[PDB]
RNA sequence: CGUGGAAGUCUGUUAGAGUUGGUGUCCUACAAUACCCUCUCGUGAUCUAUGUGUAGGGGUGAAAGGCCCAUCGAGUCCGGCA
RNA sequence: GUCGGGUGAGAACCCCGACGGCCUAAUGGAUAAGGGUUCCUCAGCACUGCUGAUCAGCUGAGGGUUAGCCGGUCCUAAGUCUCACCGCAACUCGACUGAGACGAAAUGGGAAACAGGUUAAUAUUCCUGUGCCAUCAUGCAGUGAAAGUUGACGCCCUGGGGUCGAUCACGCCGGGCAUCGCCCGGUCGAACCGUCCAACUCCGUGGAAGCCGUAAUGGCAGGAAGCGGACGAACGGCGGCAUAGGGAAACGUGAUUCAACCUGGGGCCCAUGAAAAGACGAGCAUGAUGUCCGUACCGAGAACCGACACAGGUGUCCAUGGCGGCGAAAGCCAAGGCCUGUCGGGAGCAACCAACGUUAGGGAAUUCGGCAAGUUAGUCCCGUACCUUCGGAAGAAGGGAUGCCUGCUCCGGAACGGAGCAGGUCGCAGUGACUCGGAAGCUCGGACUGUCUAGUAACAACAUAGGUGACCGCAAAUCCGCAAGGACUCGUACGGUCACUGAAUCCUGCCCAGUGCAGGUAUCUGAACACCUCGUACAAGAGGACGAAGGACCUGUCAACGGCGGGGGUCUUAAGGUAGCGUAGUACCUUGCCGCAUCAGUAGCGGCUUGCAUGAAUGGAUUAACCAGAGCUUCACUGUCCCAACGUUGGGCCCGGUGAACUGUACAUUCCAGUGCGGAGUCUGGAGACACCCAGGGGGAAGCGAAGACCCUAUGGAGCUUUACUGCAGGCUGUCGCUGAGGACUCUCACUCCGGGAGGAGGACACCGAUAGCCGGGCA
RNA sequence: CGAGUGGCUUGCUACCUCGAUGUCGGUUCCCUCCAUCCUGCCCGUGCAGAAGCGGGCAAGGGUGAGGUUGUUCGCCUAUUA
RNA sequence: ACGACCGUAUAGUACGAGAGGAACUACGGUUGGUGGCCACUGGUGUACCGGUUGUUCGAGAGAGCACGUGCCGGGUAGCCA
């Protein structure tokens, strides 16, 4: 997706922000009910487009590592 | 010479102000009398201009409807509470004593009842370790033991927006965007590109500093330039 | 652009304006401040030592 | 294969912005920075009107000591001053 | 512009007609600012007008701007002011916090107006007709009334609805042309009132397990399609308005493409895209009221700014007039405007100059350098190398085609849309004008888009993402203020401040001795107050004890300032140059040596390289893409050159009118020599020399222009620097005051901070006032 | 080793100009000098001839085109009397 | 206002073992310079004639504009090399 880009910015850059883009992009399961219909609607904010569930998550991943660990304790 | 740009900074002119008319709330814990009889609804999540980072939009019981800090996997319908009693649930905001040991938090107080100070930018949070009737030892997201009061108040969960950092802003005009949204003077001019009038590293037929970077603490503003007080420099050793 | 003519096109701009306390054209109409007798920037008359040569 | 239509993306005297070469014309000028041809940008850190803020050892400066009303390695006015 | 004509004492330029032209996002139409009467009429020509003038933006005198519904006014924006409070020696000064007010005329929000007619000059303002809004009063209705909706919103892509315009078809009216039968214009009609409703959303029915749907995404047993219904749009359709208006007349009907306007779907954000007044929610009749300010004109190659009637500068809307074509492009032409980018007349009109056309043969020989010019060109088909970050390189390169006419096929609902086929046929030439890339390679630099010396520098300089180091837990770090206070900050380490380096790729060695910063420190040094000794009936003063920060001393630290040699098979002073690169944009010697290329190459490229004096974030090497960046090579091209010619337009020359400036000690027709303060029209000796005038190109007047910017001198100036001299802010630290109770400690009552409060934290510290020591080009 | 001439280089001096005599190289256009490169007329020769070398008179005319370099200078190429 | 060179005859001769190899003189030409001229060749030639693209005058005919010829082809006189 970094083919926006052209020839421009190096290898680093667009490497990164196609893999980061690219599973922002993926389907992801929405935590309301469970269809894999969670789009990103901006930075930080994920939306089910079956339910209409809003809610926060990382910048680019609906959940983050650190996210995940609440749960638990 | 001239005043270093540092310098033009504090008079507050408008190049260094931060666009606050443009800013949305100024995002505090509630205030409750007591009992914590206090919770509300999460009505929207909506984007902090002054943060880069989600907000949430809360309906309270008594029908205040505020912005509050949102931490990671707060949703519309949602139910939050505020107050002692409050559930130990993720989004909820209770008082360290409250709060189990070994548990992610956010917006922490400093001094009890001033709406939250540490830990609040995007995907951070503090970590609540020890607990006593006198101190709340809680670790801080530079990795500091900070010793609380257990009366200060807090909020369950990490910070909403993780992982900002994680994607390079790749061009000038990403920064440009987000920049305009901050108290911040950019692009910035390197010292030793300036004329020595301008700043203490300016000047020379090439361009290098004319003296070490590292400047002692009693310098004076306009002087106070480069590695600040350094304990040391470099990587090696 | 050269400074000088080409950059004195763009003035249409009204800034200085009779004054309603003096009389002369020195109210300037952005500052509402006389630039000759002080009117809006203060009630006393706007005068200076300096105005004169000084044993005069 | 199609669809889709991204981009500080390309061509472009669209509007608009800029100002490389001609060291052309002018150089008691049309003009105290002009004219013509050529040339760069032209969805973006873009261009622009109006309103508004920052004031002189002070501003403002993607930094050239650039700019702050034909005035800048410290504006202008009057005074100190014969 | 020309020929006629009008007026006038007077006419190239004032007016009429004809003919001929110019302007097409403007040279047209409407306006903002700004100007301020420049507008209209009459009378004028002393002034102004690049000539003239009967004309005028000129001179004189009169006249001219009409609003419930167009603006202002009202609202609030960035922000501004006033008062209060506090500070300050003080204020016309000053930050915060309160309260109040101000802050938008094109171009933010916003109650309501249309059509026609009229003047020399106004016009949604006046007149006629019609419509509409708000407030109030009366009457009827209504008890609802405030929840909610609206005002009210970013960028990119896109569907549907749809008017004007444009075009097509056919009819009617009028005009034009005269081999044809075509060509042009018109064919009208508002606000408003009423009505219709697509999209979106929802309800009932239905019951899809694979169907439904889109330009695209998409939708669904959490109930798809289909069927029925609720809500629901246009500045749009339809009816009224309208035996209103307008037109000489006719006084049309359908269609396509469809600006405006309406309504949807999708995508993007480390960027989140105003607010308030107001409106709606919340009926109808009748009547009354609707004040105040603006309104002329220009809006520019003559009404604005630039001293000017200045080739400069100066915002908005008309972006849908025709042909053309991808086009808001060129070229041509309507409507509309103009002949005022305002001096003319004459000479085949010479030299010379400015723009420019064409030049045989040669083809960069020109030159610092292809500077200048030229070549190429649109579109379709074929085809396309090295290298590469796989995106690109690429329109690489290279090859072919291209008109008209006749009849057709295919895509599509169709276009006055697009793609093709067969046949015929003309020219030197079919992107026939116009529009419209020359191409390829090597090297250097900076990664890229971007920024800059307004007015000699656009670059390799600045910025940038990326890399890195530093400071700080927020009663922070950094910074502003004399203070009261303030920015960062509606912020909180995934933060933000202070610096360095400068995309990617491979990497980034050794040195802590000096300098800087930072930590530690037995001991040494280290000020003042208090304390002890001496001195003094007191005091000055001398000394002692204690000893903070700081220093000595020790340690850490170079992606901190910086360093990486001589000698020998260690020495200065810590180390002694690793990967790499290398005669470099760094190499003195130097045109280094060898090779490539050329007839010949101080150039260029490759290799070597002992590097006068390369080298790792003072970043090293290297690098695809990019570039009005520096150098070089090739094909193509050509008046750059051989070597110049002819032509075109505007000047130049002559004539009418208008009409400056520079410069001027005097004299002055000079030339060759000499002399002279050594660079003479003027002195000396000779030579030459009849006067005046026209044109020329500039040899001399050390020509004109500027009290040399080089250099030195002055007990001149300024900006800048620092381990120059001397001081001044600021930071750190001790001490005294605020300041209290019981070399280590407890407490609470001042004081500080948090809390709405209760109360909590801290606490005689801190803050503040005073003083002492250290640091202190931040500043004088 | 000794004696000179020139005023093209370089150095020296500080006379002239600091109320300015516009720089280097190039170009274009004109005049000149001779210490002559060619051409004419000659002398000598280690002058057979041919081709040269050296010298004398002599300034009429000629002395050109290119590659590197800003270069002057100079190096190089092919032509040339 | 003419400078200079090449070639032929002289001559494969004089000279010389050979190799090689002249001159006087008479001729032809070239180059540089100079002055003039235009029959010839060549350039120009916005005199002129033709072709043709776009647009406008309805078509035709015949014309305007496209920078001072729209472009292309030919080109008289004159002026020129
Ligand atoms: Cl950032
Ligand atoms: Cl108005
Ligand atoms: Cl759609
Ligand atoms: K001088
Ligand atoms: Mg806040
Ligand atoms: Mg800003
Ligand atoms: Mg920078
Ligand atoms: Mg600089
Ligand atoms: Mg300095
Ligand atoms: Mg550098
Ligand atoms: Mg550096
Ligand atoms: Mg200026
Ligand atoms: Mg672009
Ligand atoms: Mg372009
Ligand atoms: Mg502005
Ligand atoms: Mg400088
Ligand atoms: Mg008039
Ligand atoms: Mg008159
Ligand atoms: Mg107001
Ligand atoms: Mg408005
Ligand atoms: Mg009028
Ligand atoms: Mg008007
Ligand atoms: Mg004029
Ligand atoms: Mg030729
Ligand atoms: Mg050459
Ligand atoms: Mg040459
Ligand atoms: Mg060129
Ligand atoms: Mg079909
Ligand atoms: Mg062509
Ligand atoms: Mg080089
Ligand atoms: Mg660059
Ligand atoms: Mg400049
Ligand atoms: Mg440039
Ligand atoms: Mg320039
Ligand atoms: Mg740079
Ligand atoms: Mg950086
Ligand atoms: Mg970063
Ligand atoms: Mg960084
Ligand atoms: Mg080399
Ligand atoms: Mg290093
Ligand atoms: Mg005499
Ligand atoms: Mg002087
Ligand atoms: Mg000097
Ligand atoms: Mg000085
Ligand atoms: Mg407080
Ligand atoms: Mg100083
Ligand atoms: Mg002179
Ligand atoms: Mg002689
Ligand atoms: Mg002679
Ligand atoms: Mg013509
Ligand atoms: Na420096
Ligand atoms: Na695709
Ligand atoms: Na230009
Ligand atoms: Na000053
Ligand atoms: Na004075
Ligand atoms: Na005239
Ligand atoms: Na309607
Ligand atoms: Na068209
Ligand atoms: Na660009
Ligand atoms: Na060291
Ligand atoms: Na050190
Ligand atoms: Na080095
Ligand atoms: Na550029
Ligand atoms: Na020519
Ligand atoms: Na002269
Ligand atoms: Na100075
Ligand atoms: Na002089
Ligand atoms: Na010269
Ligand atoms: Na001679
Ligand atoms: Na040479």
């Amino acid at each position: 997706s970094s083919g926006r880009f052209g020839a421009r910015y190096g290898r680093v850059s667009r490497r990164r922000v196609a893999e980061i883009e690219s599973e922002m992009n993926e389907d992801h399961a929405c935590p309301n009910c469970g269809e894999d219909r969670v789009d990103r609607q901006g930075t930080g904010i994920w939306q089910c487009s079956y339910c209409d569930y809003k809610f926060t998550g990382g910048s680019y991943k609906p959940e983050t590592p650190g996210g995940k660990t609440v749960r638990r304790s | 010479g001239r005043r270093i740009q540092g310098q033009r900074r504090g008079r507050g002119t408008s190049t260094f102000r931060a666009p606050s008319h443009r800013y949305k709330a100024d995002l505090e814990h509630r205030k409750v009398e007591d009992g914590d009889v206090i919770a509300g609804t999460v009505v929207d999540i909506e984007h902090d201009p002054a943060r880069s980072a989600p907000v949430a939009a809360v309906e309270f019981e008594d029908g205040d409807r505020r912005l509050i800090l949102a931490p990671e996997g707060v949703g519309v319908g949602d139910e939050l509470q505020v107050g002692v009693s409050a559930e130990i649930a993720p989004g909820n905001t209770l008082p360290l004593a409250e709060i189990p040991e070994g548990v992610p938090v956010c917006n922490v107080e400093s001094s009890p009842g001033d709406g939250g100070k540490f830990a609040r930018a995007s995907g951070v949070n503090a970590q609540l370790l020890t607990h006593d009737r006198n101190v709340a030892v809680v670790k801080l997201p530079s990795g500091e033991m900070k010793r609380l009061d257990p009366q200060c108040r807090a909020t369950i969960g990490v910070v909403a927006g993780g992982g900002r950092t994680d994607k390079p802003f790749v061009k000038a005009g990403n920064k440009h965007h987000k920049m305009k949204a901050r108290g911040t003077k950019w692009p910035n001019v390197r010292g030793v590109a300036m004329n020595a009038v301008d700043h203490p590293f300016g000047g020379g037929g090439r361009q290098h500093p004319g003296k070490p970077k590292s400047i002692s603490r009693n310098a004076p503003p306009g002087r106070k330039v480069g590695d600040i007080a350094s304990k040391r420099t470099g990587r090696g050793g | 652009t050269g400074a000088g003519t080409p950059s004195q096109g763009k003035k249409n701009t009204t800034t200085h304006t009779k004054c309603r306390r003096c009389g002369e054209k020195s109210y300037h109409t952005k500052k509402k401040v006389c630039s000759s007798c002080g009117f809006g920037k203060s009630a006393k008359r706007r005068d200076y030592e300096w105005q004169s040569k000084a044993g005069e």
